[PDB]
């Protein structure tokens, strides 16, 4: 009875404006709202649907106990259906629950280890819910988690090579635990990808971020953001000024063997740094990095080959394979075959003395491919600026800044 | 780096190294350029997350 | 103010000195003289109207070769490096203020930076329309 | 070249699925691609994500996997002998071909860059056969050769918008 009277006053409230109070009805719940509404849910909203939609959803996903019968895979599909004809700008107006109901819908399908059904569900979501694209919304540490779970790195990449530059209030929730995991899966998902010159930079936010009490996320992106600077850099990069002072002062002590790990690999002896994997083995198979570390011990053999390069013009091979400690001169080659492979020297080998020549000339900058590239560094630093300006010109006019 | 010079073993000669001057600024210039866009994003990125009380709480 | 015509003449620029004095009592290198306290230095500037400009520049127009033949910052090397020394100096004293002067800093570099960019553009045009006639 | 446009209609035909698992042809097309391109991680990463039972269900997988663990290892010549070891089906018949001249011109240019002078038994493994393709290499290309040794010598092969756009940002 107040079902019926319910609905056909969201149906007369909506396409006439009259938003604020609509709203004030989509969060008035009504205990449990009559739970059987399921069926006439279908002639509530049609073509372009409506919000009582939503708020159905979410009540129905509100439940968190067994929630929409063993059918629920049915009620999945209706959320796609959803995703794919919400449209419109109203749904902005309730950037509180969509995120709640894509939250209850990823944990469903983790909870029953099928994360991949869901990964398109989530990119729509977000497209529709972000003022521009530009913008972080809870959702994108949801996705980064669902890609993340099941190995599929690609699809989440269009989201990454963004430089987010605002974040949505969602008009209250969104903790740091949602910036925190975001920024922490993002950089797991680059190093995946041998891209470690951005999961390092994202390791690094995730790091300074302000805190007061130790969190759980923050120490296995502080663990792994030494091994990815010692896999790119030679050192432990040193971490800015203006980082939050619980990791200078809880979180360094909780987690020494990777500082120790660090000073074995600040001093080139490959077999101190096998001795200390061995021993601290129990320690990174816990945090489950494991293979990140095997990184670092081989790139040690890199870098070494390269610190060669700036004293050597013309070395032996078997000369080259008593420094390095490669314990061969075939293995030698192969090494710096490989390593000639992927541009990160530049090497020749002769076979008929078993010599490698360091040549060392990259580019003389008169090539127009470099002008090419000044431009692009041109064009990246002027958008820069202009969005520096549209931000300053917001703050110009800010009612705030005019009385003092 | 008391010495710029390279060591031929194949001849046994060390040879004297003379560095380009014009491809070092470059190299140099485009580094801090690097490094300047990454600060300043990195930044930007902070203002925003200061901005709507972010503490870890 | 203070000319030297042998200078100006031998040169080919102008030796126009502005000076005004600090008077007696205040007392808060030798190519100004042994005075140098007693008198300071001051910065020049220059204006023409509308009419002069139109008839300067319509005067000036009869140097076309010279125009499109002087090909700017292969003489004016000197005075960009010394303009970008002095860039150095005002960074730095700019940067320790900070820790205003960075505005000034910020518009020479722009000035230099036009110029230079003149220069350049005017090179690209003189060999889009000289060197590509007739393959 | 025609091969990109295949890519990406695999792609958003993997993205999304009845139930999340697709046919086998489909998934052993997009892992074979994913190997010719070069990008061993996301072939890598998509090995992991079958399923064992499907994985176990058809042993083309299991034959893609292993040239693409030996193309992982950068072992040149035991990838000949792994490509065509078993029997490929026609939905993945033209991948095999490409996948070989790629390495080939690969290897050439391996070869070619990090190399002055390497024994001509290498280089004709690196190659594909020790046969014809030393006396192509010298005679076609010039690369110089020496007997006895058998030594090859192998050697390395709109305008002012932008300024007055630059101008005007500076001026402003």
């Amino acid at each position: 009875s107040a079902l019926e009277q319910f609905v056909n006053s969201v149906r007369q409230l909506s396409a006439q404006g009259q938003m604020t109070q609509l709203c004030e009805l989509i969060n008035k719940s009504g205990e449990l709202l009559a739970k059987n509404l399921s069926h006439l849910d279908t002639v509530l909203g049609a073509l372009d649907v409506q919000e009582h939609s939503l708020g159905v959803l979410a009540v129905l996903f509100v439940k968190f106990s067994m929630p929409s019968v063993p059918d629920f895979e049915t009620l999945f599909s209706q959320v796609q259906l959803f995703i794919s004809t919400c449209n419109g700008e109203h749904i902005r107006y309730a950037t509180d629950t969509f995120a709640g109901l894509c939250h209850q819908l990823t944990n469903a399908l983790v909870e029953r280890k099928q994360p991949l059904r869901g990964i398109g569900i989530l990119k729509q979501a977000i497209d529709k819910m972000q003022m521009n694209t530009n913008q972080l919304t809870s959702i994108h540490a949801d996705l980064c988690q669902l890609c993340l779970l099941a190995k599929c790195f690609k699809p989440a990449l269009p989201y990454l090579d963004v430089d987010m530059m605002d974040i949505c209030k969602e008009n209250g929730a969104y903790d740091a635990k949602h910036f925190l995991c975001y920024y922490y899966y993002g950089g797991m998902i680059y190093t995946g990808l041998k891209n470690f010159e951005r999961a390092l930079y994202f390791y690094e936010q995730a790091i300074t971020t302000p805190a007061m009490a130790v969190s759980h996320i923050m120490l296995e992106s502080y663990k792994k953001y030494i091994l990815v600077s010692l896999i790119l850099l030679g050192k432990v990069q040193q971490l800015p000024k203006y980082t939050s002072q619980i990791v200078g002062r809880f979180i360094k002590p909780l987690s020494n063997a990777y500082h120790e790990l660090a000073q074995v690999y600040s001093t080139n002896n490959p077999s101190e740094l096998r001795n200390l994997v061995n021993k601290h083995s129990e320690t990174f198979t816990r945090d489950n990095n494991m293979g990140l570390v095997k990184q670092c011990l081989s790139s040690l053999y890199k870098k070494n080959i390269q610190r060669l390069t700036k004293t050597f013009l013309t070395l032996s091979l078997q000369d080259m394979a008593s420094r390095v400690q490669l314990s061969g001169p075939q293995e030698a080659e192969k090494y710096v075959l490989h390593m000639i492979e992927d541009g990160e020297i530049f090497a020749s080998i002769n076979q008929k003395d078993g010599m490698v020549s360091f040549h060392d000339n990259p580019e003389k900058y008169n090539n127009p491919a470099m002008l090419h590239n000044i431009d692009q560094e041109m064009l990246k630093c002027i958008e820069l600026d202009e969005r520096l300006k549209a931000m300053d010109q917001e703050i110009t006019v800010n009612p705030q800044f005019v009385q003092k | 780096g008391l010495i710029s010079a390279r060591v031929d073993s194949h001849s046994k000669i060390l040879y004297a190294r003379d560095v380009d001057q014009r491809s070092t600024t470059f190299e140099k210039s485009l580094l801090m350029g690097k490094e300047f866009q990454r600060r300043a994003k990195a930044m930007m990125l902070r203002a925003a997350v200061l901005r709507n009380q972010i503490h870890v709480k | 103010v203070v000319i030297d015509p042998t200078r100006t003449i031998s040169a080919g620029k102008v030796n126009l000195g502005a000076f005004r004095t600090y008077p007696k009592g205040y007392k808060p290198i030798e190519d100004f003289g042994v005075h140098c306290k007693q008198y300071y230095a001051l910065e020049v500037s220059y204006f023409k109207s509308s009419l002069d400009r139109k008839l300067l520049e319509l005067l000036w127009n009869k140097y076309w070769v010279n125009t499109l033949s002087s090909s700017s910052l292969l003489t004016n090397a000197d005075y960009t490096t010394g303009q970008v020394f002095d860039l150095s100096e005002k960074l730095e004293q700019s940067e320790a203020q900070l820790g205003d002067k960075l505005a000034k800093a910020t518009r020479d570099s722009c000035k230099t930076t036009i110029e230079a960019i003149h220069g350049l553009m005017s090179q690209v045009i003189k060999d889009k329309l000289f060197n590509q006639i007739n393959i | 070249f025609s091969f990109k446009k295949l890519l990406d209609q695999c792609e958003n035909q993997e993205l999304e699925a009845p139930g999340g698992i697709a046919t086998p042809p489909v998934y052993g097309q997009l892992l074979a691609l994913y190997l010719l391109h070069n990008d061993m991680n996301n072939a890598r990463y998509l090995w992991k994500r079958i399923p064992p039972a499907i994985k176990s269900a058809n042993s083309e997988l299991g034959g893609i996997w292993s040239v693409g663990q030996r193309i992982w290892q950068r072992d040149f010549p035991g990838i000949y002998t792994t490509i065509n070891a078993h029997q490929w089906s026609e939905t993945v018949q033209p991948i095999m071909e490409a996948l070989r001249d790629a390495t080939r011109r690969r290897a050439f240019a391996l070869v070619s860059q990090a190399y002055t002078s390497i024994i001509a038994d290498d280089f004709a493994a690196f190659v594909g056969l020790p046969v014809e393709e030393a006396v192509k290499g010298i005679l076609e290309q010039g690369w110089q050769a020496d007997s006895t040794t058998r030594m090859v010598l192998p050697r390395k092969p709109q305008q002012l918008a932008r300024l007055t756009d630059y101008v005007a940002f500076l001026e402003n």
